[PDB]
């Protein structure tokens, strides 16, 4: 795509249909969304994202295979599990590095709607990210600074992207929820405390539902009525939202969405703005030394389709 | 000419396209090679100088430059290859690179026959010592080192510019040869003494002058062991050179105009040894004795007479191999020790004696013991003061006494008293150590067995 | 080589030197001399044309 | 190895054969026009 | 030169004083303008019915042709800095500096 | 270029008082135009503040064109040598010294007299050698 | 050691 | 105390380098007066346009 | 490194133009050079004049 | 300013027809060699900013490169030649037009010329 | 092996290349300045049979 | 930078308001006409410097 | 903004600047300078800030009083004289105001103030076409009235515009800022040579061109506006800092870069016309821009500066859009300098 | 303030990994071989081969030829009886005096 | 790093604080006289040549009589047992 493509006649409008609908599936800590925002997408024919990791940019660049976590993320989830008020300022790293992912990934499955005009269905996104910030914030993981520069990045960045058409919230309970960690038995996701969780759900009920009803619709569902996925997608068919941004967008409002969500790096211009926080700043001989490693990683040396060492070939002619 | 520039610039793509493992020994080959094809340029007809061609032309002035310069590369590179071993391989190209540029500028410079180029190519010497000095340099002040450095020199130059197109545009041509024949005297006009002063003054920065010498002790000090290797060998002798060319237009007002600098000089060689008894930096030391010497450069080249000159050029080159070797030795124990603390390192003759028979020699050198070349010029300096003033003797024997002084003072503080206990990391010589500063050593005591080769034209 | 090589060698950069630096002094006078006067090929700054009158009778005949 | 497709992938070998032709092209116009060029000002300059 | 020139020239040079030294409001000022460009329409013209350059007569015209332009993209920037600030006040152009 | 020329008809060493009148007219005529742009630029309070801003520049303006203009010229009757720009750099010395003095700055002061006594030397300098700083086109 | 780099607070002053 | 001190790290740098590099900061803080005010420079205008009528004629 | 820093670096920094401060500089930074000005001047106009008076010996003084 | 005026001056020519009458330029002279050389660091440069292999991608493009710099530094070397021949030209054109302008000198001897000796004393 | 050797250690041979060409472009230098070759008023001599040219 | 492209394709496209003694309509005539004919008829050709 | 309408913006932007350097009446000439200015206004604002409707009423402003009295030297001439063809103009008076006029277009102080603020305000890309597209027009008309402009006061405009365009840069963190200043000072280096040579002043604007292109080019390139944001740049895209600090150095005046030969030229043919104090000055003042480049370069290659963790993510994809004409741009701004004799083309 | 590796150490000796280090390099065969070019280029190619090329380097400063020229002109002009040194470089009769 | 010398101490504090920096008790420590000479916050320890320190005394440094994190004297170079000394003279 490009001013050409929009010049030969080329209109996001047309493409997109009453497929196109982004849908967020957000909750708590094991609410289930996955099994929803799975079923949601089967059922409706929209492309489903699993919900953005460490190694997320990962899996969209290169052979896919998550990295180290130094070459990628620099930031463990068991790590804050653990030891949530460490010194290495883990936590607000782990945070943003979550937000740059979701950013991508949001950007990512915009491209998609734009390019296919199928629509996304998305475990959380950037619009929902603050929840766990507020979360650490509440219980003292991080510093305000840590969140007025999550807020300064947010501000900058996601007000760009066009929000969800349908929010669904699953709601579970924070003390079942306990019991749903304990059943699953992930060491370090047992360590989680019941304030943190019920910080996630104040959070999410008191600043996020507002927020995205005012917007559209927001469909919230317990844990028994989410498991009736069919139900759920009769419930979005018949969503009606007039109002909100998507239907005020035109052909120019798309072409300019398009082609920001296609320049990856200018999706991720403003997530390394020049803040110098102590968690989040890297010194130059660990940068140094870290860029040397991913250069050396194979097919990273050069732009792709031009490293030799993973098989690219007729290098001299491409 | 370019018998010695085009394989010069053929190093730039053989040290890019060598492998990882072969830039540092490919380089040192081929420049040593270099250097062997720039010792033809020596045998010089005493009446007339070798021109090549019309850009490029040697006298017996730019030739013994010339063969420092080829020579101090190799040099250089073995030095250098110490610390960047740890450097990723783009960037010890790039070191290789702006080392060979520099090279390569310096030789245009010396053997370029219009003022125009040579001082196109002169200035064009800042870049790449400005990038080693700015971007290999291992403390903070590097930067501060790097600024002072470049806009002392551009602030001396650019009035040259302009003098040396003014002169362009009345006597019509730039060419140093066409300059001599014609060179119709100057008359004592506020206008030529302005003329006087741009001329002059790029230079007299160039050679570290008293009072605009402040850049000489931050650049050296703050440099990496190459770069403060060219600045003391070449960079610094850039100055004598075009101030030796220059003076032939400004014939009589000389004589009025040289009594602010002659003081100056003069003076300011004393100073300069006494800081040197008092520095706590071997960097530092050995920066402010260059200005001295450099001083008593000027002095020669402002008397304007026949062994001035003769001792000038004898003490560039005899300098420049002195302070190379005296910074690649305080380089060594920096490496060891990580200080360049004088007083931090004590005692290094036990642990290191071949390292202390070295510093030995250089010192020795630097104190002008006869009959190395650094004597000889300092005697013909001496010896043309005197016939200028014989009041100047004082002056001179004075510094030649503090320069003893002080260099003995770094030779028995560095080397000599007990060892200091905690320092343990002190180890064994290394071969490319030992061989760099004989490198230094046996062309100087080689130069005193035929001197006529460093004695310049007026020979 | 022989001395003879590069005694004529500066002999003739002596004389190409000099021939340019007389040619650049008389072109400095040249150029001089044509913007104070303009009664040469250069420094000729554009004029009205001639071409563009019209000498056809006109409405009146006091013209 | 990469999860998409080079961009470049393949070469582009209308766009290797447009760069190739357009630089022959060029080398040979300036040809020609050298030797009329040395032809031309032989005649005119005797 | 008759006195008629002298006063629209005055006329010019006030209205150019009185743009070049702002007040408080944006529309004085693009007032200012159109008033500099009707300065500049009677004197070219009195000189081109004076000196009865027939084939110039159509210069005032293209000249108020273009005033009209300028002074709507005045208006058009006008609107936007009132939205953008709730006034036409030239104070409020402070953003940019130096 | 009236009050310039003013200054230049006197002929240098003689006259004092009308050169350092005209010395001083010069200097009030630059500090009146410093001070209008120093109330454009940088706005007064208040209109008697820009009053006195306007008042202060142009004195210490006129002082330093008086006092340069008086001590060179007197400096140029009793060394008795009339084109010596040593006069002139005494004068440009002592301009600045007055500015130190209006500034109740010792080192403004220094710096003043050293740069303005070389910057008057200077002129004087071109006066004499016809250096032209603005010159007409000749190519 | 290792040569210099800026830190915090020298970054932070431009 | 004098050459080491009172002279190179004090009185030479105080002349030539230090002396310049406070002015060109002093003018520089004048020049980037970090007030931008249409109101302000347009009246330097006004000023540069009568100066120069009056000085250039 | 204390030591090293007070001697080198810490001094600009803690230096104030001073009367003591200022004079003293003067002194021993132009004094002397004005100093050794006159004393060479001198010598030199005296050996010049001797020169033009033809009253100096430079019998075998042929290697200036 | 100067040349723009000429008389005959075509506007908008690069190459006027008296140019054919000057030597062409040398298709080995060092300025059009040097202009290839600006197009192969051209080549290299594109291919370090895309990440490419800096000296073995792209051959065809760096062809293309030095092929189009050489190629447009031949006009230009032509163009310059000719400029400089037209100032040459009307340079002597001119002194000869004005002989008193130009007045030649008397040539004398240094034994006959006084020029004041200097001692360096 | 000698392809191996020649092919990681072929960059041996642009200095010295480089030497050569300096040499002949240095003679085509000495060429272009032949006008005086033996008009001087110093080293004129008649050319010396089978000779052509002196060199200079 | 007065690229002649009006000399160069031999159009008129503004040659023609550029002078009052030029064709007019209906050929009235200037108040100066012929003033400036006889002025550009001296300055044809002699440069402006000789012109002026 | 539709690209369709883009590109209809920008060809009336260049068809008016072409129009300025075509035609040979004034009344076009001015229309000319009417249609860039309507063009041009709406391209400021193509990315909608406060920003940037506040950068284009100030320079709508500049430039709508620059027009105004234009029209009015013109006018004057047209009364005193009867000619309307751009040639020797014929008042005094109608000179000065024309001068004045076209100074402030071209932001030669003290008519400097709107360039820093313009080009913060407006993006990168318009940035690039401000400072070098819109220079063109106005120094043609320079050039073509060369002759009637009084030198006293093109030369204190010049000397005036270095001086403000050295000291302003040294204040400035902001990329574009600096970009502006430098611009200033350029500028003021073209047009001291108006008055003796206008070949010089084409030279050096195109010299100034390149440079300028390459350095925007590679702050589009790296997407910063700011130093820090140019400080990240080492730990991404190296060669990108790299080559902008030999552009820098290119800027400065440095031998034996390019950017040496416009300055060099200027001070060649300012000497031969006797003026020795002027380029003196010149080229002492360039070296607060010289000063000022060097901060850049040291902030952005010759030192690294700390990065963030954020920009691991950054290492694995690429830059999409390709500018084709930056690695051309970055050799000519460079290393044209053994080709100056060449500069006998444009004249 | 940063998160920034640990310094490293002081950098390992080339000793420790092979003792026979000659330094120049981490590997010991281009260690080896880096010491072999320095040693053979430098002090048996440049140092003494080029000592004795300056050493026996032509005598193109005609040092002799002067000395032979200086013989012949003293002995001729001491046979003649003519001074040893003329007084006047130049033959005063083709100076022309004012 | 706060270990670097700093400016010549006005307050109390400033003092207390330097005299801990140099190591050194806080009545003893005195800076030199602030009279833009330079040295700041430097102690004036007094001026005894190394030789007058007894010799008997183990030393970190035996040559130079000096132990690790004393405060060192100004012009210690200048006061070295091979230069200058002020060793009590018999008469």
């Amino acid at each position: 795509y490009g001013p050409l493509a929009f010049v030969l006649g080329e209109r996001t409008t047309r493409k997109l249909t009453e497929t196109s609908k982004v849908i967020t599936v957000d909750g708590n800590i094991c609410s289930g969304k996955g099994r929803l925002a799975r079923e949601i997408a089967e059922k409706l024919g929209l492309r489903h994202f699993p919900e953005a990791g460490i190694h997320y940019a990962d899996s969209t660049t290169g052979d896919g295979k998550p990295l180290d976590v130094q070459l990628s993320g620099n930031c463990s989830l068991e790590k804050f599990y653990d030891d949530p008020k460490s010194n290495d300022g883990n936590s607000y790293r782990l945070q943003s590095w979550l937000y740059a992912s979701r950013l991508l990934q949001y950007a990512d499955a915009l491209e998609h709607l734009l390019s296919t005009g199928q629509g996304v269905v998305l475990e959380r996104s950037i619009y929902s990210d603050f929840v766990f910030l507020e979360a650490m914030y509440r219980q003292g993981f991080i510093r305000k600074q840590c969140v007025e520069h999550y807020n300064e990045v947010k501000k900058v960045t996601a007000c760009e992207y066009l929000p969800p058409h349908v929010v669904v919230y699953v709601d579970v309970p924070v003390p079942e929820i306990q019991s749903r960690i304990q059943k699953k038995g992930n060491p370090h996701e047992m360590k989680i405390t019941a304030a943190y969780l019920q910080d996630i759900e104040n959070a999410y009920k008191k600043t996020f539902l507002p927020e995205m009803s005012e917007k559209c619709e927001v469909l919230q569902y317990s844990a028994r009525e989410a498991e009736d996925a069919e139900k759920v997608v009769e419930d979005i068919e018949y969503l009606k939202c007039d109002k909100g941004p998507w239907p005020d967008q035109d052909d120019r409002t798309f072409h300019r969405l398009r082609m920001l969500v296609q320049n990856k790096l200018e999706v991720l211009n403003y997530t390394t703005i020049p803040v110098y926080l102590p968690e989040i700043t890297i010194g130059a001989h660990q940068s140094d030394r870290v860029f040397q490693k991913f250069t050396e990683l194979p097919g990273r040396k050069y732009s792709p389709g031009y490293n030799e060492d993973v098989g690219d070939k007729w290098i001299w002619l491409k | 000419m370019l018998k010695i520039i085009i394989p010069t610039t053929m190093l730039l793509p053989m040290t890019w396209m060598s492998k990882h493992n072969m830039i540092w020994i490919n380089a040192t080959v081929h420049s040593l090679l270099i250097s062997l094809i720039s010792l033809s340029l020596l045998n010089q007809l005493g009446e007339n100088s070798l021109n090549f061609s019309l850009t490029f032309f040697s006298d017996s002035l730019s030739a013994p430059l010339l063969v420092l310069t080829t020579w101090l590369l190799p040099l250089m590179l073995m030095a250098s290859q110490s610390h960047l071993s740890k450097e990723t391989t783009t960037r010890k190209k790039l070191y290789i690179t702006m080392l060979i540029l520099l090279q390569l500028f310096l030789i245009m410079t010396f053997t370029a026959t219009e003022l125009i180029l040579f001082y196109i190519l002169f200035e064009a010497t800042l870049v790449p010592t400005l990038i080693i000095i700015t971007r290999w340099g291992n403390q903070t002040e590097r930067l501060n080192a790097g600024l002072y450095f470049l806009f002392y020199t551009l602030a001396g130059s650019l009035p040259l510019l302009v003098a040396l197109v003014y002169i362009q545009n009345t006597t019509g041509s730039l060419n140093f040869l066409i300059i001599h024949y014609w060179s119709h005297p100057l008359s004592n006009s506020w206008s030529n003494i302005f003329m006087w002063l741009a001329c002059i003054m790029a230079f007299m920065v160039k050679m570290p002058l008293y009072g605009l010498h402040l850049w000489l002790p931050k650049a050296h000090v703050e440099a990496p062991i190459a770069g403060s290797m060219v600045l003391a060998a070449v960079l610094l002798k850039l100055g004598g050179y075009g101030m030796m060319r220059i003076t032939t237009i400004l014939n009589p007002l000389t004589n009025y105009m040289a009594y602010p600098f002659l003081m100056l000089s003069m003076w300011g060689m004393i100073m300069t040894s006494s800081i040197c008894l008092r520095q706590t930096d071997l960097k530092s030391l050995i920066a402010y004795s260059s200005v001295s010497h450099m001083a008593l450069v000027i002095v020669a080249i402002m008397i304007q007479t026949p062994w001035s000159f003769m001792g000038a050029t004898a003490l560039m080159i005899a300098h420049g191999l002195t302070s190379s070797m005296l910074f690649c030795l305080a380089n060594t124990n920096y490496e060891r020790v990580h200080s360049r603390t004088m007083i931090l390192a004590r005692g290094l003759q036990t642990l290191l004696p071949l390292m202390a028979t070295w510093w030995l020699m250089a010192s020795l050198t630097n104190l002008a013991l006869p009959p190395s070349i650094n004597l000889i010029g300092e005697l013909f300096i001496i010896t043309a003061s005197f016939s200028w003033s014989n009041i100047t003797i004082i002056l001179m024997g004075m510094n030649m006494m503090i320069t003893a002084l002080y260099s003995l003072y770094m030779l028995i503080t560095t080397q000599r008293g007990k060892y200091t206990h905690h320092i343990n990391n002190i180890k064994a010589s290394f071969t490319r150590e030992n061989a760099l500063m004989a490198l230094h050593i046996l062309p100087l005591l080689l130069l005193t067995l035929n001197p006529k080769m460093i004695l310049g034209p007026l020979y | 080589d022989g001395p003879e090589k590069n005694y004529e060698k500066t002999m003739a950069i002596l004389q190409i030197e000099a021939e340019k630096a007389e040619l650049r002094l008389k072109e400095l006078e040249v150029r001089r001399l044509m913007r104070a006067r303009g009664d040469g090929p250069w420094y000729q700054y554009p004029t009205i044309d001639k071409a563009l009158i019209d000498h056809s009778p006109k409405t009146t005949p006091d013209n | 190895f990469y999860i998409r497709e080079p961009p470049h992938g393949s070469p582009d070998w209308l766009k290797v054969g447009l760069t190739l032709g357009t630089s022959v092209f060029l080398w040979i116009y300036l040809i020609k026009q050298h030797k009329e060029d040395v032809l031309e000002y032989k005649r005119r300059n005797g | 030169m008759p006195l008629v020139y002298m006063n629209i020239i005055m006329a010019f040079a006030i209205a150019l004083a009185g743009l070049l030294m702002y007040r408080s409001h944006l529309m004085s000022s693009l007032l200012c303008l159109e008033g500099m460009m009707l300065s500049l329409f009677i004197m070219s013209t009195l000189i081109i019915l004076n000196t009865h350059f027939t084939l110039a007569n159509m210069m005032p015209i293209i000249l108020l042709v273009f005033a009209a332009c300028e002074a709507a993209l005045g208006l058009s920037l006008l609107v936007m800095v009132s939205n953008t600030y709730g006034t036409d006040y030239v104070q409020n152009l402070n953003l940019l500096q130096c | 270029k009236t009050l310039l020329h003013k200054y230049s008809d006197i002929p240098e060493g003689t006259e004092c008082h009308r050169k350092a009148y005209a010395s001083t007219s010069i200097g009030g005529a630059t500090g009146l135009i410093v001070s209008a742009y120093s109330i454009a630029l940088k706005p007064p309070a208040s209109f008697l503040e820009g009053v006195a801003r306007t008042g202060r520049y142009t004195f210490t303006s006129a002082a330093i064109g008086a006092i340069f203009g008086l001590t060179s010229c007197i400096s140029a009757q009793v060394r008795e040598k009339p084109d010596d720009p040593l006069n002139y750099f005494i004068g440009g010395c002592a301009g600045g010294l007055t500015l130190g003095a209006r500034t109740r700055s010792y080192g403004i002061g220094a710096a003043a007299c050293a740069y303005m006594g070389l910057t008057a030397a200077l002129v004087k300098m071109g006066q004499l050698e016809g250096w032209q700083v603005f010159a007409e086109p000749k190519v | 050691a290792r040569q210099w780099q800026p830190d915090v607070e020298w970054a932070e002053q431009f | 105390k004098s050459a080491s001190s009172l002279l190179d790290l004090i009185w030479l740098e105080t002349i030539l380098p230090k002396t310049t590099s406070f002015i060109q900061m002093k003018m520089s803080i004048m020049v980037s007066n970090q007030k931008g005010l249409i109101k302000l420079y347009f009246l330097s205008f006004l000023i540069t346009i009568m100066i120069s009528m009056t000085l250039f004629n | 490194i204390r030591w090293t820093y007070a001697r080198s670096a810490n001094i600009y920094p803690n230096f104030r133009p001073t009367p003591k401060t200022s004079l003293l500089g003067a002194l021993f930074g132009i004094g002397p050079l004005f100093f050794w000005y006159y004393v060479f001047k001198t010598d030199r106009d005296k050996k010049e004049k001797l020169i033009q008076e033809g009253k100096l010996d430079q019998t075998f003084n042929i290697s200036y | 300013t100067m040349m723009s005026g000429r008389p005959g001056r075509v506007p908008l020519q690069f190459l006027p027809n008296e140019a054919r009458s000057l030597p062409p330029p040398k298709l080995t002279d060092p300025r059009l060699v040097y202009m290839g050389f600006l197009g192969y660091c051209s080549g290299l440069i594109d291919n370090a900013i895309r990440r490419r292999p800096v000296v073995s991608a792209g051959l065809h493009r760096q062809l293309l490169y030095v092929t189009s710099f050489v190629f447009f530094g031949y006009y230009l070397l032509k163009r310059q030649d000719y400029m400089y021949a037209l100032r040459d030209h009307d340079m002597f054109a001119y002194v000869k037009s004005h002989p008193e302008d130009f007045p030649e000198k008397d040539k004398k001897t240094y034994g006959e010329i006084l020029e004041e000796f200097h001692p360096v004393r | 092996n000698v392809l191996q050797i020649v092919r990681d250690h072929w960059v041996h041979i642009l200095v010295p290349v480089g030497f050569v060409f300096g040499c002949y472009l240095d003679r085509r230098s000495d060429e272009k300045l032949t006008a005086f070759r033996n008009k001087s008023l110093l080293f004129k001599r008649e050319l010396r049979p089978n000779e052509e040219v002196t060199w200079k | 930078p007065f690229f002649d492209v009006q000399k160069r394709l031999g159009l008129d496209l503004d040659r023609w308001m550029t002078i009052q003694s030029a064709e007019q309509p209906h050929k009235i005539p200037g108040r100066c006409h012929a003033f400036e004919k006889e002025w550009i008829e001296c300055a044809h050709g002699i440069g402006g410097i000789r012109a002026e | 903004m539709n690209p369709i309408i883009y590109t209809t913006l920008i060809m009336t932007v260049m068809s008016g600047t072409m129009l300025v350097m075509i035609s040979s009446h004034w009344l076009l000439i001015w229309i000319g300078f009417e249609m860039n200015l309507l063009a041009m206004i709406p391209v400021l604002m193509k990315n909608f800030n406060p920003r940037a409707t506040e950068a284009a009423t100030k320079y709508f402003l500049t430039q709508a009083t620059a027009s105004m009295m234009l029209m009015m030297a013109i006018i004057i001439n047209l009364l005193y004289s009867g000619q309307w063809t751009i040639t020797k103009m014929f008042n005094p008076v109608a000179m000065t105001m024309m001068t004045m006029a076209l100074a402030m277009k071209l932001g030669l102080s003290p008519f400097h103030f709107w360039v820093p603020e313009v080009t913060q305000g407006i993006s990168l890309q318009a940035g690039l076409l401000l400072l070098t597209w819109q220079k063109l027009a106005p120094l043609s008309v320079l050039c073509q009235i060369s002759q009637s402009i009084n030198p006293n006061l093109m030369l204190t405009m010049a000397m005036l515009s270095i001086l403000i365009g050295g000291w302003g840069g040294l204040n400035q963190t902001q990329l574009r800022k600096i970009m502006a200043y430098s611009s200033i000072a350029h500028m003021g280096w073209m047009t001291a040579v108006l008055p003796y040579n206008t070949t010089m002043t084409i030279l050096n604007l195109l010299i100034y061109i390149t440079m300028t292109l390459a350095m925007f080019m590679l702050l589009i390139h790296s997407s910063a506006t700011t130093t820090l944001s140019l400080s990240h740049t080492w730990n991404k895209m190296p060669v990108i800092t790299s080559l902008m600090m030999v552009t820098l150095l290119s800027m400065g005046g440095l031998p034996p870069l390019s950017g040496f030969m416009p300055k060099w030229m200027i001070i060649q043919e300012m000497t031969k016309n006797e003026s020795i104090i002027m380029p003196t000055l010149m080229a002492m003042t360039a070296l607060l821009n010289l000063y000022f480049y060097m901060r850049l370069a040291y902030s952005s290659s010759l030192t690294m500066f700390p990065s963030t963790n954020n920009m691991k993510m950054k290492w694995q994809f690429e830059h999409t859009k390709q500018m084709k004409l930056l690695p051309t741009m970055i050799v000519l701004s460079t290393l044209v300098l053994p080709m100056t004799p060449a500069l006998s083309s444009l004249n | 303030i940063r998160l920034q590796e640990d310094p490293d150490p002081e950098d390992e000796n080339l000793y420790e990994k092979n003792p026979d280090s000659h330094g120049y390099d981490k590997d010991p065969i281009v260690d080896l071989w880096n010491m072999r070019v320095v040693f053979f280029f430098g002090f048996s190619i440049v140092l003494v081969l080029g000592s004795t090329f300056v050493a026996y380097l032509p005598d193109y400063r005609m040092q002799e030829w002067a000395r032979r020229e200086a013989e012949r002109l003293v002995k001729y002009r001491e046979a003649n009886g003519l001074p040893l040194m003329e007084s006047n470089c130049f033959d005063p009769n083709k100076i022309q005096l004012p | 790093k706060d270990m670097f010398p700093g400016p010549y101490p006005k307050t109390p504090e400033e003092r207390a604080a330097a005299a801990k920096k140099y190591n050194m008790r806080v009545e003893d420590y005195e800076p030199y006289p602030d009279d833009g000479m330079g040295y700041g916050d430097y102690p004036k320890l007094p001026d005894r040549s190394q030789q007058e320190r007894d010799p008997w005394y183990d030393w970190d440094h035996p040559d130079l009589r000096l132990n690790w994190g004393e405060p060192i004297h100004w012009d210690l170079d200048m006061y070295i047992r091979n230069r200058v000394d002020t060793s009590p003279t018999p008469v």
